[PDB]
RNA sequence: UUAUUGGAGGUAGAGCACUGUUUGGACGAGGGGCCGGUUACCGAAUUCAGACAAACUCCGAAUGCCAAUUAAUU
RNA sequence: CUGGGGCGGUCGCCUCCUAAAAGGUAACGGAGGCGCUCAAAGGUUCCCUCAGAAUGGUUGGAAAUCAUUCAUAGAGUGUAA
RNA sequence: UCUGGUGACUAUAGCAAGGAGGUCACACCUGUUCCCAUGCCGAACACAGAAGUUAAGCUCCUUAGCGUCGAUGGUAGUCGAACUUACGUUCCGCUAGAGUAGAACGUUGCCAGGC
């Protein structure tokens, strides 16, 4: 439940994020309760084994710059073919 | 019975229409004055000739071809013609229980039937060449027919 | 031996704008050209006898929304 | 043997072939299940051959659903004709498949017996294939 | 059971079909008229300002009587008159409400026409 | 369904021209309408 | 020709809110196994999930179009 | 006219689709209608608001008609869309 | 500020549910003598009334249950450009529909009355 992010800066044209898919990494954002809209990077391989040992629905303690957020997960964008998360959507709670 | 907060809060009944039935008039014109005949001995208004609504098949319809009678009693008419057939019917009907145990739609709706038996309790059989039936419907203000229970058994067989 | 029996259509009828929004425009000219109404009629706007909406007097003309989902035409006096 | 009972237009476009698939790609009602890699009609002769091997190699066990109807007529002119003189008279029904579009799904018995199954109906469709699960995490 | 609409609410639906061709401009004013049980109301509206100019009521202390409830509405027409002759004591527009052209409503209307109104 | 004249008394020639069917109104149809030859309306009568 | 503003319109894409098409699963009413009813079967209705459309649309682009600004370049 | 010509079919007008979100846009491309009617089915002034479904009720062809609750037009709108 | 009349605004204004409110306004309510009225019904409409009542309409609170509104981020599609003939790829602008967070149990002009 320990999970680290890098937050992205602004205007990701189409070439650095799929630069960025042909890394380890998603997009994603996070927003709810007590924060603003931050959209950030998660590593895929990562975000994999906290789920699997979380769960589908848990709470993730992950880090954004200083502060880390109580989160959960929200939604997420799947490609069938292929077989990747493309994108992660990320809700606080508190 | 129901202990009511205001005295204006109280069910009682609002309308009684006698609408009659079909009366499929193929060759039955001259009854359809008769049946209107009929309907103005039984009650006092000259009930309005309800026609067809549409054209449908396998049946003697068209456009117009009015097909039905009916007079809304409301008021002292209502009144009067309620108190006469809480008594010359049932001694005319000789039935069990009378009308029903639930006729009701929900609402508190009588629904009673008739098949020419009550019917001409003022003048015997001289001038009637068919049978015929009557549809005497209680609109009232109740709110469900638990309550109209309530209501139905004042002057009546249940 | 094959044929077809589809071959008619009808002449097509010059429908829709004649006029822009912000433009200025004659007393008497032709704003729509409808079937029906897909457009109401609203200030010094008139509407004729096939649907089509035209110009009470001169002006310049705003197309607007009038509830939810209706569109109205209005033509406003000063040039 | 699938078609419709009943077309409101017999003669119709043909349809769009380029793309990726509009919708119905993750398995919801079995267990396993056969994605499309490539493009294709399929015509419902194929999907009578492909049902039929299917099944007789489950020997009647779990279910099979088919997540694919052949709703589209396309016509055909007869032996031998000069060009236009009107639209042909119908063939057939086909189905049109993008990649991703699942096509059978298979429930109720184990896995292996599933990867032989939908193994022996894939060399009956005119596409590529692949053997997939039941998405999760 | 039985359900008895309210009169009001089906009164304007009549009044919007109504008011769909009549407005006051400022040179042609609207009066509308308002009768409620007891008391009947009047008032001059220019509907392209949305300002109103002028008022007559029967609960006004000014004309309180007991009279008939249709010569109470005669001293009415003849009050509203007088504050529109002190300006646009021109043409204006009778807005009938809701209401049918009959009695009370007739009788305000009648009082507005013998004491200077042009409609 | 026919082509039909309406004539005036007074009015000098026959000017309106209108349409009936004969089954529905076989007898002469009459209207008040404007001939301007006396600047008012006058009774005119199918011939 | 471009920049900035304003507007008309229903394509691509998506979607099932209407019209038609369609796959599974439930719900119960009816006929319906029977000995009138069970149970099986049938069709119709209502719901859950999931798909299709040139002559379907609760939605809806990019571009193109019409215009106006003591705008800037030609 | 004609995917050679003949045989076959068609030749004027209206409405949809093709038609690529202004308008316009072809093919022996896909679907349908017209060669009228109405003396009120016209004008004006006042009133009214449906089909359908559900529930009750002699005739009940299941649904004709009656009462009740909902019901965005699904009704109806002379005649195709 | 409170009540009423009457206008403006894409239901954020609606629908449902729960609770309080009244002889000042409003309404149910009383009656059919008169104007007027019902394909029959003083139900409706019109008129004459003020005994009764806050039960209902109405108004004020409470709620996000249905409807409505709705970003950010990502994706589909696409103008222009560059490779290529692949049911295509790459760069740059623009940027949906669906879905999520959330908004929301109206805002406001004029007059009269009651403060
Ligand atoms: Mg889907
Ligand atoms: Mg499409
Ligand atoms: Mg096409
Ligand atoms: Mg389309
Ligand atoms: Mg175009
Ligand atoms: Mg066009
Ligand atoms: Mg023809
Ligand atoms: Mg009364
Ligand atoms: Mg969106």
């Amino acid at each position: 439940a320990s999970l680290k992010s890098i937050i992205r800066q602004g205007k990701q044209t189409r070439s650095d994020l799929k630069q960025l898919r042909k890394s380890g990494k998603v997009p994603a954002v996070v927003y709810g309760y007590g924060t603003k809209n931050v959209s950030v990077k998660v590593d895929e391989v990562e975000f994999i084994k906290v789920i699997r040992e979380v769960g589908r629905n848990g709470v993730i303690e992950l880090g954004v710059g200083s502060k880390t957020i109580k989160v959960m997960v929200a939604d997420y964008q799947f490609d069938p073919l292929k077989n990747q998360i493309t994108h992660i959507d990320f809700l606080a709670i508190n | 019975k129901f202990n009511y907060s205001s005295v204006m809060e109280v069910p009682k009944i609002d309308k009684i229409v006698v609408n009659m039935g079909v009366g499929d008039a193929v060759q039955n014109s001259k009854v359809l004055d008769n049946a209107v005949e009929e309907l103005e001995l039984i009650t006092g208004q000259k009930p309005l000739v309800t026609k067809a609504k549409k054209s449908i098949a396998t049946f003697r319809l068209r456009e117009g071809m009015p097909i039905g009678a009916k007079v809304t009693l409301r008021g002292e008419r209502m009144y009067e013609f309620l108190d006469k057939l809480i008594s010359v019917s049932l001694p005319r009907v000789r039935d069990f229980q009378g009308v029903s145990k639930k006729a009701f739609d929900g609402r508190g709706n009588y629904t009673l039937g008739v098949k020419e038996q009550l019917i001409f309790p003022e003048i015997d059989y001289d001038k009637v060449s068919k049978v015929r039936g009557m549809d005497i419907v209680i609109v009232t203000t109740a709110n469900t027919d638990e309550e109209a229970r309530e209501l139905l058994a004042n002057f009546g067989m249940p | 031996v094959s044929s077809t029996k589809n071959g008619r259509d009808s002449e097509s009828k010059r429908l829709g704008a004649k006029r822009a929004d912000g433009q200025f425009v004659t007393g008497g000219s032709i704003l729509y050209r409808q079937r029906g109404t897909k457009i109401y009629p609203g200030e010094n706007v008139g509407r004729g006898g096939d649907d089509t909406l035209f110009a009470k007097i001169d002006g310049v003309v705003k197309f607007e929304r009038k509830g939810r989902d209706k569109k109205q035409v209005s033509v406003y006096a000063v040039a | 043997m699938l078609l419709p009972k009943r077309v409101k237009y017999r003669r119709q476009h043909r349809p769009k072939t380029t793309g990726r698939s509009k919708g119905g790609n993750y398995v919801t009602f079995g267990e396993f299940g056969l994605q499309a890699t490539t493009t294709s009609w399929i015509t419902s002769r194929q999907i009578e051959s492909a049902r039929i091997a299917m099944t007789r190699y489950m020997k009647r066990g779990g279910k099979v659903w088919i997540k694919i109807f052949p709703h589209t007529p396309y016509t055909k002119k007869p032996l031998e004709v000069r060009m236009g003189a009107g639209k042909g008279a119908v063939e057939g029904w086909i189905a049109v498949v993008k990649p991703g579009r699942i096509l059978f799904e298979v429930a109720g018995v184990s896995e292996e017996v599933a990867r032989e199954a939908l193994r022996l109906a894939s060399h009956k469709l005119p596409v590529k294939t692949k053997f997939v699960k039941r998405e999760e995490l | 059971m039985i359900s008895k609409i309210d009169k009001n609410k089906v009164r304007l639906k009549r009044h919007a079909r109504v008011r769909t061709n009549l407005s006051g401009t400022a040179e042609k004013p609207r009066l509308n008229v308002y009768r409620s049980n007891k008391h009947i109301y009047a008032q001059i509206i220019d509907d392209n300002k949305g300002v109103t100019l002028a008022q007559a009521s029967s609960k006004d202390s000014d004309i309180a009587t007991t009279a008939t409830k249709v010569e109470l509405a005669t001293k009415v027409g003849e009050a509203i008159a007088k504050k529109a002759a002190d300006k646009g004591i021109k043409e204006i527009v009778f807005d009938r409400g809701g209401y049918l052209y009959h009695g009370r409503v007739k009788a305000l209307a009648e009082a507005a026409r013998e004491s200077g109104l042009e409609f | 369904r026919v082509n039909v004249t309406l004539a005036c008394t007074e009015c000098g020639d026959r000017n309106y021209i209108t349409t009936k069917n004969k089954r529905n109104n076989p007898e002469r149809i009459e209207m008040k309408k404007y001939c301007p030859r006396l600047n008012k309306y006058t009774l005119h009568r199918e011939t």
